[PDB]
Order: structure tokens, then C-alpha cells, then sequence
DNA sequence: GGATTACACCCAAGACACCAGGCACGAGCCAGAAAAAAACAACGAAAACGG
RNA sequence: UCGUUGUUUUUUUCUG
DNA sequence: CCGTTTTCGTTGTTTTTTCTCGTGCCTGGTGTCTTGGGTGTAATCC
């Protein structure tokens, strides 16, 4: 578990349509109304 | 104490028919007696008409009836315009 | 009666201009309608008036700045009105303690009160270092022991009876200090007996 | 057609969904470093001074 | 004669 | 000397009025159903 948050979390932070860290956000919020 | 009238009732009435008339309290009085000497007597026209028929209720025909028969050709079929007028806006609105 | 709250403190203030301007605006057309007015040490903050109309109380405590500006008034029940103005043991023998000066702390024993009540005598326990520091405080004195004439001589004077020795104005009976206390500098109620007065005591 | 059994139906009453505002929270990276600053108003004693 | 203890609280400007 | 007074400690203690983002949670008047009795109607008898 902890192996996999963090490879996940660390490509992350090296970085119409959105994408990037606004849409992984979204996701992980599990936003209603994305954008 | 709490002896109820028709004075402001009255008092409306009179300002939408003759807006700058005034009164006495006597003939004040005169109207509460009219007014609840007629009510009386329909209230009593309607029983009477009940009874006639074996029925236990009142409805509004009931009082359309009495005011026929209380009161003469014209002023009858006056009252009976303005109380289905009224009834009828009561119902619909 | 109604107790509107006031500046802390400032009570007998707002009592005083309650007073004063009654008596200046009386027999003017504006004058203030109450009757009686107090404030009680326990109630503090509260402020009393007798009247008949809030109008009259709202005159009263209108124009002071020595008092909260809002109007947190309440009324007073008719049982509760003689609690309002109801005010609310001293006694030679037993044991009272000191509040004030350089032996306060110490349990004592009133020796005399005052003809006039105003200064009440107390038999209190010598604190003596005889004469090494003298050249004071409530956070400097020494340990405390009972007066010794013997001692006393050594170290460092008059005597006038038989155990009764009279030293800087102080006055030592059997070892025990005897001086002069002001009424407001003791209390004779609420005292836990400590283990040193067990002890001696 | 009055009497008589038959019923049409509807309307006020009452239960419930819900409701869009408002209303609050309540969070908003990591480790490390240094210098620089930190309550006080009034009170009654008690030494103080000239009377 | 072993033993032998040294503040908090904020704010600040910094380092990666 | 001693009564007036600042004074060193003590003792006690509040109030003139003066920017961010989101989910979640918490309210009403509304809205729609449906209930029940009573009025409306007519089919039948004689």
C-alpha cells in the first residue's frame, strides 16, 4: 500500500482538456462537477 | 366585556358606498338590530326548509330559497345575483 | 426595581451621578422619576432604582459613561425585593491569623479590642534575628521563634514587668508578640489549622 | 312522478418530499537556522516630610 | 566525593 | 514631638468602539397524493 502511494505520488510533483495536478485533484476528491 | 357587533363591519360597508359619511351610534345600533334580525330570520327560513325535507345539513340553495321567499321579485333576484356571484368567486379562487 | 448593568467598578460612581443629577434636575420640567436607589457589595456591577416606569430608569443611566451602555435590565420579584436591601463573630481568645505587613501568615491571638473597635490587640509570634541585618519586607523574614530575654541580652532594652519586655515599640509577653492591629489586617473566620500550629499549638 | 335503492365524486384534510438557500467547518508540504522580544492599573500601608 | 541541572512564548529574516 | 503625603510595597484585573476554497450539514413552504363524507343523479315502483 505504501509502496504504491507513493509511486504514485512522486510523479506528481515532477509536474483543451485539463490535465496535470488541477485534474489528479479532481480525481482524488472524487469532485461531482469537474471542471 | 366582549359583546361583539357589526360596527366596524358596518362602518366599512358605509365608507365603500359613501367614503365621507359619517353616523350616530343610535343608528348603529339600528343596523346590528336589522342585520340580526334578518340573519335570524333566514337562518330560521333555512331550518324550516330543512325540516320540510328531512335533510340535516345546510347548503348555500338552502339560503338561496329563503332570500326568495323572504324577499320580494327584484330585491330577491338582486340578492340572488350578488350571493352566486360571491359563492361562485369563493369556489373558483 | 430594575438592574441594569454598569462598568465594573464603577458602581458607587453611577450611584453618586444617579444622586446628583436627581437633585439637579428636581423641579424642572424634565426631572427624574425614581425613589430609591442602592448598590450592594455582593451585587457587584448591578445597579437598583425604585420607579415605576423603565422610562425612568432609562433617564437615570442615560448620559453616563460609567456605565454598559446596554440596557440589561431585569425585574424583581416581590419576595425577591427585601433580598435586594438585606444587608447580610469577633471574638477576644480565639485564634485569628494576619493578612498584612511583614508577619502576615502567622496565627495569632486577639489580646483586646479596642474600646472603639477600630484596632484590635492580637498575640503573635515573635520574628526576631537579633540585630544581624539591621542597617522590612513580606518576602524577606526569617524563620520565626519565641521571644528569649536571655538571647536577647546576648546577641544584642527595658524591662517593666516580670515576662514583659518592651523592644522597639513591640511588646513581649511569655515569648508571644503583643502589638497594636488594624481590624481590616485580620480576619477571625475561614482558618485550616496548619501542621506547625499543631504542633506548637 | 313521489318514493327508493344506488352511487357518483370531490374537496378539504392530512402525510410527506423536498427544498435551495444559508451555515457553519476546515483544511491548505518537508526539514533546518538565527536574532529579538516578552502586563500593570489602582490601592492603604508606612516612611516620609514640614508643621 | 561520585553526583551534577538551564525557559517558554510568539514573530521575523533565511537555507534545501 | 507628630499629621499629612508621597511613597514602596502590596493587591487586584478589562473594554472607548472598531481575503481563500470546497464538502458537508442544516433549514422551509412547497408540492403531490388520498381520504371521507356528502352532495348529485338516476334507475326502478306504482
Amino acid at each position: 500500500g505504501v509502496i504504491a502511494a507513493q509511486s504514485i505520488g512522486e510523479p506528481a510533483t515532477q509536474m483543451n482538456v485539463t490535465l496535470g495536478v488541477p485534474r489528479l485533484k479532481e480525481i482524488l476528491n472524487v469532485a461531482k462537477n469537474i471542471k | 366585556s366582549r359583546k361583539e357587533s357589526y360596527s366596524i363591519y358596518v362602518y366599512k360597508v358605509l365608507k365603500q358606498v359613501h367614503p365621507d359619511t359619517g353616523i350616530s351610534s343610535k343608528a348603529m345600533g339600528i343596523m346590528n338590530s336589522f342585520v340580526n334580525d334578518i340573519f335570524e330570520r333566514i337562518a330560521g327560513e333555512a331550518s324550516r326548509l330543512a325540516h320540510y325535507n328531512k335533510r340535516s345539513t345546510i347548503t348555500s340553495r338552502e339560503i338561496q330559497t329563503a332570500v326568495r321567499l323572504l324577499l320580494p321579485g327584484e330585491l330577491a333576484k338582486h340578492a340572488v345575483s350578488e350571493g352566486t356571484k360571491a359563492v361562485t368567486k369563493y369556489t373558483s379562487a | 426595581i430594575w438592574g441594569v448593568k454598569v462598568r465594573l467598578g464603577k458602581e458607587k460612581d453611577v450611584v453618586r451621578q444617579i444622586l446628583k443629577k436627581k437633585l439637579a434636575r428636581e423641579g424642572t420640567k424634565n426631572p427624574l422619576e425614581i425613589y430609591s436607589a442602592f448598590q450592594r457589595d455582593s451585587f457587584k456591577g448591578h445597579v437598583y432604582i425604585e420607579a415605576r416606569k423603565a422610562e425612568a430608569i432609562n433617564d437615570a443611566l442615560k448620559g453616563n459613561v460609567n456605565v454598559f451602555s446596554n440596557n440589561s435590565k431585569f425585574l424583581v420579584g416581590i419576595v425577591e425585593y427585601k433580598d435586594l436591601l438585606r444587608p447580610v463573630k469577633l471574638t477576644r481568645g480565639s485564634y485569628v491569623r494576619v493578612k498584612n505587613g511583614k508577619f502576615k501568615g502567622d496565627l495569632a491571638q486577639v489580646d483586646e479590642v479596642l474600646e472603639n473597635g477600630l484596632e484590635a490587640r492580637l498575640k503573635l509570634v515573635p520574628r526576631l534575628d537579633y540585630g544581624k541585618d539591621l542597617s522590612y519586607t513580606s518576602k524577606f523574614r526569617p524563620a520565626q521563634r519565641l521571644f528569649s530575654e536571655a538571647e536577647a541580652r546576648v546577641h544584642e532594652i527595658r524591662r517593666d514587668r516580670d515576662g514583659f519586655v518592651t523592644y522597639g515599640g513591640e511588646e513581649y509577653y511569655e515569648g508571644f508578640l503583643y502589638k497594636t492591629f488594624r481590624l481590616q489586617n485580620l480576619i477571625v473566620n475561614s482558618i485550616n489549622p496548619t501542621l506547625n500550629e499543631l504542633s506548637l499549638f
